[PDB]
């Protein structure tokens, strides 16, 4: 226990980021007056689903790797995994329609933002949680009573459908394949107008464009990965890695409150005064 | 004659102001300050008024 | 709240509707400031106390206001460009101009407000240079020492003794205009004439433009 | 000679006029009140918001009642406020979107606006059919309006940008006495309270008394370095205070005929935006640039207060008629009621 | 300028149904809420329903609620009252009355003609005195007394004063007890307390004869008084 609590005291500094960060984007939208616009409605929506995760999913699953088995009851951990995996599908939703926003209001600066209004924005954000909802919550909370009964261990908890090799990839593809798809194409057409610009009339586009397709891909392509393999194999995969691929899925709502709301320079002096200026 | 005329017309109109009455600055002091101290009770900013009477609690 | 005060509720909150349904219609048009002088020839640019013309370019609505030192220039604060029209065939009051765009581009309240520069009567200066009349380097000491001329050139061609005095007037505010403001508000120069038919695509083409970089800086990818 | 000539003489009469107010300067005003107890430390907090413009609010008048206020925005939108209960009661539409000025009669049957459309647009507020008309467009201005204030239901005058100062019957529409003498564009208007004089600062960093019924320019007040963007009168009738873009505010007093106290601080460098006294004049509070009000001393020259409630540019002010409210607007959309 | 036309009345049988309108020119209708007031000949003045300006709030009275309908329509300029059920307790003229809501406001202040309809907690407005003889050239005082205190909180009484001259619509005198109306002479005046209220005319004239009514809006169901009428000697 004096060697391994390093892994239980990096586990909690790293979450305790995670709700000071995201709380400090919900604060900004309410202290400024001039950030209570429909463009930050998203990034509001984001921090929303990304402090379920700082205050109840990396806080339960810390206990998990830390004592080695499961220590609550049989119906409180598909309650956790209804909580953390609709509020993971919400933050990469979230993400879509942002890279729709931005797509939208660069290539249609004159014709986009005028039609969106605060009933339009409520559509953008109702669909990536009532999706989100859809896809994962029935498919745990009701799996031992519709078909068979329980299988995991008492002392294990997954999500029981991963030996099922028929929802566990086509959930895969409709949560993390498809929507990284949408946002590569479209994110690589927004850089495509900013150097068009510039030749009419290139250095912070591309470190923009690296920050937010990077801080995406590595912290969730080794879960996406692990998790197709055990489609059809059962037990080729270290506990040890397994856990480490998923907790790195944590990390993307560490910083979604950098890449995405500090970009802007009004979320950064508001952030500082609320830091500072106490 | 533009030039002229707008001269002539500011002399005229400089004599007009030239020669009014004036009192002294102690004077138009104590004017200024007794005005207060006749009124200071029927200012809300300087006295604040208790919340019972105040139509904006 | 007795029952007439709740009626005075009930009709405020109909006028909070009938306020934000215009607000949003107020929020899709784009507001232009319109200046120059005397002989800028400005009311001839858009074949369309103050004056407010309307038009539109690919279905979004605009709206520029004609006025007629500034005082009034606070209430401009937030238009989406400044219109500026510059006489390029009178060399005389040409001075004048530079004076007068150094007063609009280093205001206090035009500091983030981008410029669109319309270089008017383009044909006008052809005869003053091509032709005999007075010559271009006696009003402005530096011309003669004509420099690059044509450094770059994108005409078919029109005498191109013509293109270097189109483009050392186009240089001389371009100069002003990159002197100071550190990139907040850029100005665009265009040169037009009376018969030009295409100036209200190129207000639309640079309003765009200043959109879109108030877009990316909120992005972080200018 | 000829201008020459006439150049000496206003000369030696402008020295003159000088050495008349040395005379009279026998000690300073801010030593004569060195002599009572400040008034502390004001603080006012905010009671309730207006919410419903959509742009920079440029004007605000309070009604007699201290009840009613109308409010100007660059939405072109006139609303009269129930300041009680924050209710709306009108929303008039303006055919310019660009107004400078706004006024509220002291019946409270009518309403005026004005600015970049040189045109005094007065609106009938008590009508039949349930709506509000306009009833009077008074035009005869060159430049823009800048202030405009209501002698009585027939009579106006309003301050422009042509130098000029004018008197209108609203009845007959004609300008029936013009203002003329100051050299730069006129800012702000202030009346008496009886009605037979008012001032106006202008740009040329002066301030001018005039009388209504004579149209003649009684006395001229010069002791700025910038433009006068503000004028305001003390309740006595007998001196006035300028906010100007030097960041400095000064009392002037007329039968003195020179300037009395200098509202100055050293960390202000934001010009005045607008004026207003208090009722019984101890307090004057001025909107600055700054994005609050600050509240001073009129008789010890000393900061009292600062009111930060905007997060932009305050544009006007405004105190009730009992003293119980100050109402200030600002740049961000919104009207705040202090107390 | 101002006009309310009705429409509608006739002779009929008990159980049928019938649908009175009212027809608004020389106003913004829009703006304006109504009310439908009937007078049946052997009584005095009853209120039946009332629509808001946007149709947002709609209130009827016991007698009527659920068989008797209100509804506007904004761009007709036109109010209707579709009534069902009818019962021989319906027998009246059915008047229609623009009102409007804001502060310093003169509700109930133009009335219309009336429809003939012939079918074959709550406060209470006392009106003691019901015929006075009264001379011209004299000083008429007419009492009016609640079952409530009408002042409010927010320090308005909400007394209204209503006079019907014969054969001619009811015309509002003074709103929130003390104020005068539009067109009203300034002879006219009223005052008082809670529960007990005062109108004082001064140099009674011709054309001042008639039956006087008193009002109540501190609380919807609108109850009227029984009358005061006025006659000559
Ligand atoms: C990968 C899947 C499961 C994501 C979940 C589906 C939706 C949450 C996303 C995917 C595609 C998105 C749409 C992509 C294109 C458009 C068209 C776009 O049209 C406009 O720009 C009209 C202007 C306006 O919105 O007012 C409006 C947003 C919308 C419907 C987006 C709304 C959100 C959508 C439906
Ligand atoms: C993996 N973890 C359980 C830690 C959180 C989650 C999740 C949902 O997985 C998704 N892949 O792409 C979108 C959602």
């Amino acid at each position: 226990v004096w060697q391994v609590v390093f892994i239980a005291f990096l586990t909690g500094i790293l979450a305790l980021v995670t709700i000071i960060g995201n709380i400090l984007v919900i604060v900004s939208f309410k202290v400024n007056k001039q950030l209570k616009t429909v463009n930050n409605y998203f990034l509001l929506s984001l921090a929303c689903a990304d402090l379920i995760i700082g205050v109840i999913s990396m806080n339960l699953f810390t206990t998990y790797i830390i004592m080695n088995r499961w220590a609550l009851g049989n119906l409180a951990c598909d309650l956790w995994l209804a909580i953390d995996y609709v509020a993971s599908n919400a933050s990469v939703m979230n993400l879509l329609v942002i890279s729709f926003d931005r797509y939208f209001s660069i290539t249609r600066p004159l014709t986009y933002r005028a039609k969106r209004t605060t009933k339009r924005a409520g559509v953008m954000i109702g669909l990536a949680w009532v999706i989100s909802f859809v896809l994962w919550a029935p498919a745990i909370l009701f799996w031992q009573y519709f078909v068979g009964k329980r299988t995991v261990p008492p002392g294990e908890c997954f999500i029981q459908f991963l030996s099922e090799p028929t929802i566990t990839f086509g959930t895969a593809i409709a949560a993390f394949y498809m929507p990284v798809t949408i946002m590569t194409i479209l994110y690589w057409r927004i850089y495509k107008e900013t150097e068009k610009r510039t030749k009419e009339l290139e250095k912070k586009a591309a470190q923009t464009l690296s920050a937010i397709l990077l801080a995406f891909i590595i912290t969730w392509t080794p879960y996406n990965i692990m998790v197709l393999v055990n489609t059809f194999c059962d037990s080729c995969i270290p506990k040890t890695f397994w856990n480490l691929g998923y907790w790195l899925c944590y990390i993307n709502s560490t910083v979604n409150p950098v890449c995405y709301a500090l970009c802007n320079k009004t979320f950064r002096t508001t952030f500082k005064m609320l830091l500072l200026c106490q | 004659t533009a030039s002229i005329a707008q001269a002539r017309k500011l002399v005229e109109q400089l004599k007009m102001e030239a020669n009014i009455d004036r009192i002294k600055v102690s004077k138009a002091a104590a004017d200024l300050m007794a005005y207060c101290e006749a009124h200071a009770k029927e200012d809300p900013l300087l006295t604040p008024v208790p919340a019972s009477e105040n139509p904006f609690r | 709240v007795s029952a007439e005060d709740k009626a005075a509720a009930e009709r405020s909150k109909m006028i909070d509707k009938n306020l934000r349904e215009d607000g949003e219609k107020a929020r899709r048009t784009l507001r232009l400031l319109l200046l120059g002088a005397d002989n800028s020839g400005k009311s001839t640019i858009v074949k369309q106390g103050i004056f407010e013309t309307k038009f539109q370019v690919d279905k979004v609505n605009f709206h520029m206001f004609d006025v007629g030192r500034r005082k009034w220039i606070q209430c401009f604060n937030d238009v989406t460009a400044i219109i500026f029209v510059v006489d390029s065939s009178d060399y005389n009051r040409l001075q004048e101009a530079l004076n007068d765009f150094k007063s609009i581009w280093n205001n206090r309240w035009l500091r983030t407000i981008s410029v669109i520069l319309f270089l008017n009567k383009q044909d006008l200066l052809a005869e003053k240079v091509l032709a005999g009349k007075s010559k271009i380097e006696d009003y402005f000491p530096e011309f003669a020492r004509y420099t690059t001329p044509e450094d770059a050139t994108p005409e078919p061609g029109e005498d191109p003794r013509v293109t270097r005095a189109k483009y050392f007037i186009r240089k001389e505010f371009v100069d002003i205009s990159t002197a100071s403001g550190d990139g907040r508000h850029i100005c665009y120069p265009h040169f037009t004439c009376a018969v030009d038919t295409e100036n209200a695509r190129r207000i639309f083409n640079d309003c765009k433009d200043i959109i879109l970089q108030m877009n990316l800086r909120e992005y972080n990818l200018v | 000679s000829e201008l020459d000539q006439l150049r000496q003489e206003a000369e030696q009469l402008k020295n003159q006029i000088r050495d008349a107010r040395k005379a009279c300067a026998d000690a300073t005003l801010s030593q004569i009140t060195n002599n009572i107890d400040p008034v502390g430390r004001i603080q006012m907090r905010t009671r309730r918001t207006l919410r419903g413009h959509l742009a920079k609010i440029y004007a605000m008048h309070w009604g007699t009642d201290s009840r009613l206020l109308v409010s100007a925005s660059q939405d072109g939108k006139l609303i009269i406020w129930d300041s009680y209960t924050t209710n709306k009661v009108h929303a008039i539409p303006l055919r310019s979107s660009w107004v400078m000025t706004c006024a509220y009669a002291p019946s409270g049957n009518y309403v005026a606006c004005g600015g970049l459309d040189n045109i005094c647009s007065i609106y009938n507020l008590k009508t039949r059919e349930g709506n509000v008309r306009v009833s009077r467009e008074l035009a005869g201005h060159t430049g823009y309006l800048s202030c405009c204030r209501f002698l009585d239901d027939n009579q106006i005058v309003t301050s422009s940008g042509d130098t000029t100062c004018a008197l209108w019957d609203i009845e007959t529409g004609q300008q029936t006495t013009t203002f003329t003498g100051h050299t730069g564009d006129v800012m702000s208007l202030s009346l008496a309270p009886d009605t037979r004089l008012f001032v106006s600062g202008a740009c040329d960093a002066s301030a001018k008394l005039w009388d209504v019924r004579e149209g003649m320019c009684r006395q001229t007040f010069t002791g700025h370095e910038s433009d006068i963007n503000a004028i305001c009168f003390f309740p006595n009738g007998n001196a006035f205070a300028t906010g100007s873009d030097d960041a400095t505010c000064r009392l002037f007093d007329l039968r003195a005929d020179q300037e009395l106290m200098t509202y100055s601080h050293d960390n202000i460098i934001c010009g005045i935006t607008s004026v207003s006294f208090s009722k019984s004049g101890r307090l004057l509070l001025a909107g600055y640039d700054d994005f609050n009000c600050n509240v001073w001393d009129a008789l010890k020259a000393d900061r009292a207060g600062v009111l930060a409630g905007h997060d932009n540019r305050v544009s006007c002010l405004g105190v009730t008629d009992d003293g119980m409210a100050v109402a200030t607007g600002s740049w961000d959309s919104f009207l705040k009621i202090w107390n | 300028d101002v006009q309310l036309v009705e429409s509608g009345g006739g002779l009929v049988q008990p159980g049928g149904s019938r649908k009175l309108s009212c027809s608004a020119s020389g106003f913004a209708f829009s703006s304006f809420g109504m009310h439908w007031v009937r007078q049946a000949p052997e009584k005095g003045l009853e209120w039946v329903a009332y629509i808001s300006s946007g149709s947002g709030t709609i209130y009827y009275a016991d007698t009527v609620k659920g068989r008797f309908t209100i509804s506007r329509d904004d761009p007709k300029n036109t109010l209707f009252l579709q009534m069902t059920s009818l019962r021989s307790e319906d027998t009246a003229m059915y008047y229609c009355v623009r009102s409007i809501y804001y502060y310093g406001s003169s509700p109930f202040d133009f009335w219309g003609q009336g429809t003939t309809l012939t079918v074959s907690s709550d406060i209470v407005m006392t009106q003691a005195t019901s015929s006075v003889p009264v001379t011209p050239g004299e000083s008429v005082s007419i009492s009016c007394r609640s079952s409530k205190s009408l002042l409010h909180s927010n320090g308005n009484t909400y007394l209204y004063w209503f006079l019907q001259r014969p054969g001619q619509s009811p015309q509002l005198l003074i709103y929130r007890m003390s104020n005068l109306a539009s067109g009203v002479p300034d002879r006219f005046s009223g005052s008082g307390s809670g529960t007990a209220f005062t109108l004082t005319i001064s140099r009674l004239e011709a054309e001042d004869v008639g039956v006087y009514y008193c009002m109540q809006h501190l609380e919807y169901p609108l109850t009227f008084g029984a009358g005061t009428k006025l006659e000559l000697k």
